[PDB]
């Protein structure tokens, strides 16, 4: 639910890094579970235990990405004494991309995910700061 | 949201009509002929007020009129009436048709002792008029005030200033 | 999401209310009408080209009917469009007039008293 | 709400789930579609009777009419599939992909 | 005239069931519109008092509404007894 | 509540008859005795093989004509309405399209069984 | 409260739905759907819907007879499956059963919003109306109104039935 | 199929759609959908073969599921308000169910799987019908209940539709599947602007229907359903391939062509409601549709593929049947951008 | 999208069946006829946006008549308190609530 997004965002930025890491890990795990559900539905895994293994793989990768991201971003914000700064989210996203690359064991995936995830996270931080709306309400 | 007001159990007391449905059905036609006035007053009250709490006195007059009617019947011929309603009561549908001799005797009895004429087919179902002193209720639905409408369209229609004004179009 | 569908006193399927007749009709040389006629002419030419007939010469009655149909429909299209824009402006002005506390007239300053920020280019 | 309403909505959800998760036979899925209609009939009838909307007593009959048309339509298609493959299995209809 | 004659002849000889069915269906369709009693049926249905006849508040301006059932005003069912 | 007691009584009586039939007599069941009956001999195939239905089209049509009955059963009550001309027109209209759908399938050889 | 008859009937309804949704052999699926149709007839009868209950029962009996014929014609297998002859069918059946059990428990011992809204129970009798009038059945009146009020509905349904006959003839033609 | 029967079935499809469009009662709208589906199943199987049978079977299953869900939403709405009028849904759960049912009827992602398969399985005439006329009813229903709908679910499905249309279209060589993925992306565009301005939805639908009719009629005229079969049309009918080239660029949304108008109008309306981000994604993603349109135009009109010897015999024969509205459709598909302010007549 | 052919021609194809307060056979009323009549008359002609705020009282009463959620809550509260006070013996139920009333016609 977006109650998970609120349990992530109700914690201040450079505070309680363990709690924020836990919240981001929960978000990542939910994402990985949904991904593995659709993957199992559209491409059957030929046996029950291979489906369980694919689920565990996807979910663990996603939760690890979330954990590394939340941990790195919260810690960087509190060390730099710089909340309200997209550089912390960039650092966290690039660390999460490196995590994904080490997981798939691919240097290209690692670098590409570092870059794109970091830029996306920095953009999300800028949108939180400026009030950008993804699903805008019908104002007029 | 407010307390519901209810009559006390004292104001709900009345001399009941404690005869069964066969007796009522055997008497129904003459009873509708004789006690028409208070019954119609009560039904008009009931359907204009839409509140049972506002028509208790009319209901008590209904009870007393029924009791007077049945007292007259008891005083002038209980035996033909008893014959008639026993015949009616035997039937599981309480059909008027299987008891025409008893009904004829009861009808002659009331016509000669009291001058009661049985209403003809189609008369008790007429919509009739009632004269009453009860003032016509003003807001029986207890409605709130209606919200005000939107103002209205008014004026002459002039062409839109500078046309459509879509990005670069001049018309 | 549906701004003008619910407007009061609107007939379901008119395409041209009677109030629209208080508006000036589009001139017959309206450039939008000329463009509609040009669309009809292009339809006639493509018609000739698809059926492997001479493109500019083959059916002159047919091309005339193409042009005439496009111009005829475009006239009424333009009438309805101009009428709808007139409705929009009418409603907007009436609403601004009836809600003055939402569209206030504040005193405007000359540039001599507004302090603007200067940014040197160097 | 009442316990009875909850049970009927549960029946609809179960039949919908049954329709969604296919096994081998097509006829079983057709049955699930019928089950959904049956639960819709019961639910609408309970709501209509409870609120005493008198004129709405005819809409469950219309519902049944259309349900019959859908059922007939489903059986025709099954006849043609079986004539093609000698079996009403879902797996056989994999000729067209995305 | 003579085409349809031999046609109905062949139909009565080969499919009397369909002949009788179309005759009965056509009669059922057309005869109700020529009957003087269809209106009697409508009136009989209208004279059946399913619900209570709610009385009207007398305002002194109702010359044609009865004030008692046995008063002469209002509808009459005399036509029904003799029917 | 009386109909529930009636149904319970009837089902109970039938079940008790089955119980008696199975527990009173002597039982001597062996494989030859319990084998499938096919007039002296062993069946060639299974009785669960597909059994072709040659009236498959009349069976689908029965589904649509059976719902015509649900639309015609309220007719005794519909006759009590005041606008009898609309009721009669509508009732007649419904049976006419039922006769036309029968005439359509009949003339298109839809009532003949598959060969 | 009182005898909770309709609660038992609706639970048996859900059980028959789990029976045929588990997707076993069609012979047993149609049996489950017949049981559901009968108990739904009973449910509706307990609320004053005699005609509608009896009608849905009749219609579904006819439909399931056609479906039995079609099952023997095209749905047969050497060993038709029952609810206990397969891990997949048995698992779906058990999961549906105890899912209904969990819903019913969580709903009747405390008051939870499952998906739409909440409920405490009390038995269905509380929401009745205590209305006292009439020489008729209001259900029968509303259904008879189809021929005087519902002209448009009669038109569209009759057209759809005729078109349905034409359509099945078109689909089953072959060539 | 007898011609009279085919006419009766087309008229029943259209009358079911019109019933959906003129009704005020939810039951009559449901009946319109039922009648439309009933008459539509035979039109898919008009030319009988196993692929047409499979396509009609997948179509029936999808649409009947959607129908059951739609009815359930109507009944829940009635339960929480004794209302049958189609205005604004009273219950949020009923609205979610209704939105998903109409998305399944339209083929929006993630319910998009059926559209390419059914379109590939049927003829070009049935594909034309399926991809043009079968959209009117659910879109009209969605336009009526637009205020009630939740923006987050609608916009999610719309963005998914655009993305999945582009990605799926990139992989196709069959023309019917290309048209189907194109349709999915276009539906995404139509539904993205729905919670803001239903007039933009109507305008997008009209322009999409015009371009799709033009494309399908051009594909029928040059009786091709694969890329390589369409690569021959230059050696028999060059005008047809040139017109198809220009129609393809209009579909891509490139200015000054008509196809660009709906995209332009939708982006502008969204920016008014303070929604810069969704539109930037939508346009950058429609670039994919433009790519595979350009690939088809490369193979069909801008270069010349090798041909066969038997084409010489076809050189000697004119087309037996001519489409009356094809010329008008091409002109409206390409040259209508200068008439954009005429959209005010749509509201 | 919605072409109002009924309103243009004055036909009444399906409007007779849209609401519960509209001309039932034999004048049989809906269970919530007055509440719906009130909510409809309160919100008529003011548009959808104003009607949801300015007629919320009538609609809340209408929904209470429809589903009776508050009534069941109040009854449950009363019966729980009765059960609790009876278990301890503090409260004794009256005879006319145990089956020994003097019934009246
Ligand atoms: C920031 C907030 C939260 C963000 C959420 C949004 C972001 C989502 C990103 C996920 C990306 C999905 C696709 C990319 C991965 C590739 C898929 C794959 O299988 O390869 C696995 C790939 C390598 O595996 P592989 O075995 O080598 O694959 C070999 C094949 O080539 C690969 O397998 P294959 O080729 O054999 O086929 C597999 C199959 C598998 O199919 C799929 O992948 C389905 C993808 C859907 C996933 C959507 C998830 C988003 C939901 C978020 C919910 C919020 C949570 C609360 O592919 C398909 O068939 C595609 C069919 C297309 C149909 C589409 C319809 C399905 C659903 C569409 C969207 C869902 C709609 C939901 C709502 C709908 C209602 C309107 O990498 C992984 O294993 C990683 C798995 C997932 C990693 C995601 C990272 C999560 C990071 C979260 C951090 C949170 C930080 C805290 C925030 C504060
Ligand atoms: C009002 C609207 C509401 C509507 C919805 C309401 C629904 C309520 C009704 C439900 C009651 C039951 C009714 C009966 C349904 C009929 C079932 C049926 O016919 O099955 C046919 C179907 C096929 O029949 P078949 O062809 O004869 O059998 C061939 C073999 O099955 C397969 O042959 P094979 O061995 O060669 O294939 C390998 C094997 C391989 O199977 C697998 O790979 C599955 C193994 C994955 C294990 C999951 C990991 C465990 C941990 C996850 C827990 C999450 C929280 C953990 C948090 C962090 C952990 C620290 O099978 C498969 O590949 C097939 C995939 C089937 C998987 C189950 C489908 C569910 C969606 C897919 C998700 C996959 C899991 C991802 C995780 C998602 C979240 C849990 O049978 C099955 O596939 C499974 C048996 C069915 C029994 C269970 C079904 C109940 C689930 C229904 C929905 C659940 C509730 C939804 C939401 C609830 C909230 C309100
Ligand atoms: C517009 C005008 C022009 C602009 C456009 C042109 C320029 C743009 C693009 C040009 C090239 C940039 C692309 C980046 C490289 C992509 C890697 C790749 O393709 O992987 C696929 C490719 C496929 O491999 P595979 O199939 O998976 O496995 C087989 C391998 O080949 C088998 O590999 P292996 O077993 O032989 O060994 C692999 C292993 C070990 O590799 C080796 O065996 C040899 C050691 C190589 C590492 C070199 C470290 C020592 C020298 C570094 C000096 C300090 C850096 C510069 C600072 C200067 C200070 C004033 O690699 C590692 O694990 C490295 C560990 C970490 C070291 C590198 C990461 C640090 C990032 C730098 C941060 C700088 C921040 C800004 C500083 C601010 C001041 C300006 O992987 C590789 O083979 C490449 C491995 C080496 C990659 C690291 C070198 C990157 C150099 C800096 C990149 C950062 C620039 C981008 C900035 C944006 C960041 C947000
Ligand atoms: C036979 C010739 C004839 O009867 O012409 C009489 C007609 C009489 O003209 P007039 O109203 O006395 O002259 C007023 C001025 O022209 C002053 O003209 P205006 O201010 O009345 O302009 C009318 C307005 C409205 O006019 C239009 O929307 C259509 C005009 C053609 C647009 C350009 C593309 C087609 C070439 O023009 C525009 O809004 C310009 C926007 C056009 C571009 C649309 C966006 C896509 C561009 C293509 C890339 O002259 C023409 O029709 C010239 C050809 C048109
Ligand atoms: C690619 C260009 C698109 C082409 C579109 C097809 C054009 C040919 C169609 C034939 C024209 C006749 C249609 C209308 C004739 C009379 C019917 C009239 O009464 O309809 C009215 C409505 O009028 C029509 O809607 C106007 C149709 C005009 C369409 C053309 C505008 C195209 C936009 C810009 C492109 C320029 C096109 C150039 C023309 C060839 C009813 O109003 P109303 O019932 O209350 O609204 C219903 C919808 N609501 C309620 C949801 C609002
Ligand atoms: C924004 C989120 C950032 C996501 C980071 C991952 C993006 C990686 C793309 C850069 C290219 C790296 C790469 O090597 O791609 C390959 C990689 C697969 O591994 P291979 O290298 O092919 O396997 C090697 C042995 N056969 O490509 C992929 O599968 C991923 C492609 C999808 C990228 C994600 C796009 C999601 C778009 C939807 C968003 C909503
Ligand atoms: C999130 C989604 C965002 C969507 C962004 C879409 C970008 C639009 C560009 C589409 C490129 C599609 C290329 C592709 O799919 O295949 C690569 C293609 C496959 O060849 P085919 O012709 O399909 O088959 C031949 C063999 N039978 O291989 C190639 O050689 C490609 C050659 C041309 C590539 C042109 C790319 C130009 C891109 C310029 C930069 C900007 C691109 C858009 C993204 C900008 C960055 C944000
Ligand atoms: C306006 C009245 C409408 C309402 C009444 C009808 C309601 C129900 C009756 C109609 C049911 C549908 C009838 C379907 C007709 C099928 C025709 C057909 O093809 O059958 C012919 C048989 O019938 C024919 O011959 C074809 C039509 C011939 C005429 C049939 C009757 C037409 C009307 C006759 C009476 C006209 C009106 C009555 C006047 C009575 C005289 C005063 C072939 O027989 P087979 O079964 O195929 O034989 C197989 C073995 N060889």
């Amino acid at each position: 639910a977006k109650t998970l997004l609120h349990k992530y965002s109700d914690i201040p930025e450079g505070t309680e890094c363990h709690r924020k890491a836990y919240a981001s890990t929960s978000i990542g795990g939910a994402t990985g579970l949904i991904v593995s559900a659709y993957s199992i539905a559209l491409k059957p895994p030929a046996s029950f235990l291979e489906g369980v293994a694919r689920t565990g793989r996807y979910t663990f990768t996603s939760a690890a990405i979330g954990a590394i991201f939340g941990l790195t971003s919260c810690i960087s914000a509190q060390v730099r004494e710089k909340p309200d700064d997209p550089l912390n989210y960039f650092i966290g996203g690039c660390a999460g991309g490196l995590t994904l690359g080490a997981r798939t064991r691919s240097y290209g995936i690692g670098a590409a995910a570092c870059a794109y995830m970091g830029l996306t996270a920095a953009l999300v931080k800028m949108g939180q700061l400026e009030g950008w709306q993804v699903f805008a309400e019908p104002k007029v | 949201p407010g307390i519901v007001e209810l009559p006390t159990l004292e104001d709900l007391k009345v001399q009941e009509v404690k005869v069964s449905s066969s007796v009522l059905k055997a008497a129904a036609h003459h009873y509708g002929a004789q006690c028409d006035k208070p019954n119609k007053e009560f039904m008009l009250c009931r359907w204009e007020e839409k509140d049972p709490r506002r028509c208790l006195e009319e209901g008590k007059l209904v009870n007393q009129c029924a009791l007077d009617f049945f007292r007259q019947i008891k005083r002038h011929c209980a035996e033909p009436f008893t014959e008639y309603w026993t015949c009616i009561d035997y039937s599981g549908l309480q059909l008027f048709r299987h008891c025409r001799k008893q009904q004829a005797k009861f009808d002659e009895c009331v016509l000669d002792k009291l001058g009661w004429v049985r209403p003809d087919l189609g008369e008790l179902s007429k919509v009739t008029k009632v004269k009453t002193d009860r003032p016509l209720p003003e807001n029986p639905y207890h409605s709130r005030a209606r919200p005000e409408p939107n103002p209205e369209a008014e004026g002459d229609l002039k062409p839109a200033k500078h046309g459509s004004r879509l990005f670069f179009w001049t018309m | 999401m549906t701004m003008m569908s619910g407007r009061p006193g609107r007939v379901p399927l008119q395409f041209l209310p009677n109030e629209a007749r208080s508006l000036p009709p589009p001139k017959l040389t309206d450039p939008r009408l000329v463009y509609m006629g040009f669309l009809g002419y292009c339809s006639g030419l493509i018609d000739n080209a698809i059926r492997r007939r001479p493109v500019v010469s083959a059916g002159l009655h047919r091309q005339l009917l193409y042009v005439t149909s496009f111009v005829f429909f475009g006239y009424y299209l333009l009438k309805r469009q101009d009428y709808m824009y007139a409705l929009r402006d009418h409603d907007m002005f009436a609403y601004v007039k009836s809600h003055p506390e939402d569209f206030p007239e504040k005193d405007k300053k000359t540039y001599g008293e507004i302090l603007e920020e200067f940014h040197p280019v160097r | 709400m009442p316990l009875v309403y909850m049970n009927i909505i549960m029946a609809f959800a179960i039949a919908l789930a049954g329709l969604l998760m296919y096994r081998s036979h097509l006829m079983s899925s057709l049955l699930c579609l019928e089950g959904m209609m049956l639960s819709l009939f019961i639910m609408s009838t309970l709501i209509i009777l409870n609120t005493h909307f008198t004129l709405a007593n005819m809409m469950p009959i219309i519902l049944l009419v259309f349900a019959a048309c859908e059922a007939a339509l489903g059986l025709s298609l099954l006849v043609m599939v079986s004539n093609t493959y000698g079996t009403d299995y879902v797996q056989n209809l994999n000729l067209l992909q995305c | 005239a003579g085409r349809i004659a031999s046609f109905l002849k062949n139909a009565w000889a080969k499919e009397p069931v369909l002949v009788a069915s179309f005759a009965i269906g056509g009669l059922a369709i057309i005869l109700p519109s020529l009957s003087p009693y269809t209106n009697y049926a409508i009136r009989i249905n209208r004279a059946t008092p399913y619900n209570y006849p709610v009385p009207l508040r007398d305002d002194g301006n109702m010359p044609d509404v009865p004030s008692h059932p046995q008063d002469p005003q209002g509808p009459s069912l005399e036509w029904l007894k003799n029917l | 509540m009386n109909i529930m007691l009636t149904l319970l009584t009837n089902v109970t009586l039938a079940s008790l008859l089955v119980l008696i039939a199975f527990w009173l007599p002597q039982l001597n069941a062996y494989s030859e005795k319990t084998s499938p009956y096919e007039c002296g001999f062993d069946p060639m195939g299974s009785a669960r093989l597909p059994f072709s239905m040659k009236f498959f089209l009349v069976a689908i049509t029965f589904l649509l004509f059976d719902l015509e009955i649900a639309l015609l059963l309220p007719l005794p009550w519909a006759s009590q309405t005041n606008n009898l001309k609309t009721m009669l027109t509508m009732a007649l209209f419904l049976l006419i399209l039922l006769a036309a759908s029968l005439a359509y399938e009949w003339t298109q050889k839809g009532l003949e069984w598959a060969e | 409260m009182t005898m909770y008859i309709a609660f038992i009937l609706s639970t048996i309804f859900v059980i028959g739905f789990v029976g045929f949704s588990s997707k076993p052999s069609p012979i047993y699926g149609g049996l489950g759907l017949i049981v559901s149709g009968g108990v739904g007839c009973g449910i509706v009868l307990n609320f004053g819907g005699s005609f509608l209950g009896l009608m849905v029962f009749l219609i579904y009996l006819g439909g399931m007879l056609v479906v039995f014929g079609y099952t023997t014609a095209m749905a047969t297998e050497m060993y038709p499956e029952v609810w206990v002859s397969n891990k997949t069918v048995f698992g779906a059946f058990v999961s549906g059963l105890m899912m209904e059990f969990c819903m019913v428990y969580y709903a009747l011992k405390e008051e939870e919003v499952e998906i739409i809204f909440k409920f405490n129970g009390l038995g269905d009798w509380v929401i009745y109306d205590t209305g006292d009038s009439g020489f008729f059945s209001e259900e029968a009146m509303g259904i008879a109104a189809l021929y005087s009020y519902g002209t448009w509905l009669v038109i569209v349904t009759g057209w759809s039935l005729l078109i349905g006959v034409v359509v099945i003839m078109e689909i089953t033609r072959g060539n | 199929m007898n011609p009279i029967i085919y006419t009766t079935l087309i008229m029943t499809v259209m009358s079911g759609t019109m019933l959906v469009m003129i009704s005020s009662h939810w039951l009559l709208i449901w009946i319109g959908f039922e009648m439309n589906l009933l008459a539509m199943i035979p039109v898919l199987m008009k030319n009988f073969n196993p692929r047409a049978t499979e396509a009609a079977t997948k179509y029936f299953l999808t649409q009947a599921t959607a129908s059951m869900m739609l009815m359930m939403a109507i009944i829940i709405n009635l339960l929480y308000s004794g209302q049958w009028t189609i205005t604004k849904m009273f219950n949020p759960v009923a609205m979610t169910m209704m939105t998903m049912a109409l998305a399944m009827k339209l083929g929006l992602s993630p319910f998009h799987f059926w559209v390419p398969e059914v379109t590939q399985g049927i003829s070009l005439q049935a594909g034309l019908l399926l991809l043009t006329w079968q959209k009117l009813a659910p879109l009209s229903v969605l336009c009526q209940i637009s205020q009630s709908i939740n923006p987050n679910l609608m916009l999610t499905m719309a963005m998914l539709s655009i993305l999945i249309g582009g990605w799926g279209g990139l992989n196709q060589t069959q023309l019917r599947k290309i048209m189907a993925y194109s349709s999915i992306a276009h539906m995404g565009w139509m539904t993205a602007v729905l919670p803001y301005n239903t007039t933009m939805t109507i305008l997008n639908l009209l322009i999409y229907i015009t371009m799709t009719l033009a494309m399908f009629m051009l594909l029928i005229h040059s009786s091709a359903t694969t890329t390589l079969s369409l690569s021959h049309t230059w050696n028999k009918m060059p005008v047809i391939t040139s017109l198809m080239m220009v129609t393809l660029l209009s579909m891509g949304g490139l200015p000054p062509l008509s196809g660009f108008m709906p995209k332009w109008m939708i982006i502008q309306e969204m920016t008014k409601n303070e929604s810069i981000i969704m539109p930037t994604l939508m346009a950058m993603t429609a670039l994919l549709n433009l790519y595979f349109y350009m690939r088809l135009a490369y193979s069909s009109s801008l270069t010349m593929f090798p041909s066969t010897n038997n084409m010489k015999m076809k050189w000697q024969f004119e087309h037996t049947k001519q489409m009356k509205l094809l010329p008008t459709m091409i002109v409206l598909s390409t040259l209508v951008l200068p008439m954009t302010p005429a959209l005010s007549s749509l509201n | 999208p919605f072409f109002d052919v009924q309103k243009r021609l004055g036909l009444d194809l399906d409007r007779w069946m849209t609401i519960q307060s509209a001309e039932q056979p034999h004048k049989i009323p809906g269970r919530c006829h007055a509440f719906e009549k009130e909510w409809i008359e309160c919100a008529h002609g003011i548009g959808g946006i104003r009607a949801e705020k300015e007629c919320k009282i009538e609609f809340d009463d209408f929904v209470e008549c429809l589903l009776r959620q508050k009534t069941m809550k109040r009854l449950s509260a009363i019966k729980r308190q009765r059960d609790k006070l009876i278990k301890e013996g503090k409260y004794t139920p009256p005879p006319h609530h145990l089956g020994k009333e003097d019934p009246r016609p």
